[PDB]
């Protein structure tokens, strides 16, 4: 780390690509929770049979279990047993968010916020 | 246009009428939104280090 370079040569400093979480314009709202789980950003979540979140797990379960229905998008990282801000409104671009496996198409993506305040949706 | 005997009345001719165009424009509708992930991130002409 002490000495300069003398000699000339290239550098690919870096490149920075936006991330666009809001698809729309419904009301964006949020909520604070204990996680249960290792949670990344704008990764889907539900809420565990004890209340802590988790991220969104669907067939969980012969019956489902409470991981598997979501309950909001984290709003920053968190480790288990920190709190995690998430919303709980709002229209939001499929494509930035954490989904589980197998839950690829957007039409699976819709299905999991129909009876909620969160909407889902394309970018054009 | 018809040839006719003299001795007889004439040909009657027929006639056409005329049609309408009628036309609704579309509608167009973009919008961003502008949250700060894309405010706050540096841009190009800002100096790298402070900025």
């Amino acid at each position: 780390t002490s000495l300069p370079n003398y000699l000339a040569g290239n550098g690919d400093l870096g490149s920075w690509e936006p991330t666009q979480i809001f698809a729309g314009e419904a009301d964006i709202v949020t909520e604070g929770g204990a996680a249960g789980a290792d949670i990344e950003i704008y990764q889907v979540i539900a809420k565990n049979a004890a209340g802590a979140m988790v991220p969104h797990d669907p067939t969980a379960t012969e019956v489902p279990a409470p991981q598997s229905v979501a309950i909001g998008i984290a709003a920053q990282p968190a480790k288990s047993g920190q709190n995690v801000p998430y919303y709980i409104g709002g229209v939001f671009n499929h494509a930035a968010l954490g989904w589980h496996a197998s839950l690829d198409t957007l039409a699976k993506r819709q299905a999991v916020f129909d009876r909620t305040n969160i909407h889902i949706g394309n970018l054009y | 246009a018809p040839f006719v005997a003299p001795n007889v009345q004439g040909r009657v001719i027929k006639e056409s009428g005329y049609n309408t165009k009628t036309f609704k424009p579309a509608y167009v509708k973009p919008k961003h939104v502008i949250d700060p992930n894309m405010i706050i991130p540096r841009q190009p002409g800002e100096a790298l280090g402070t900025g």
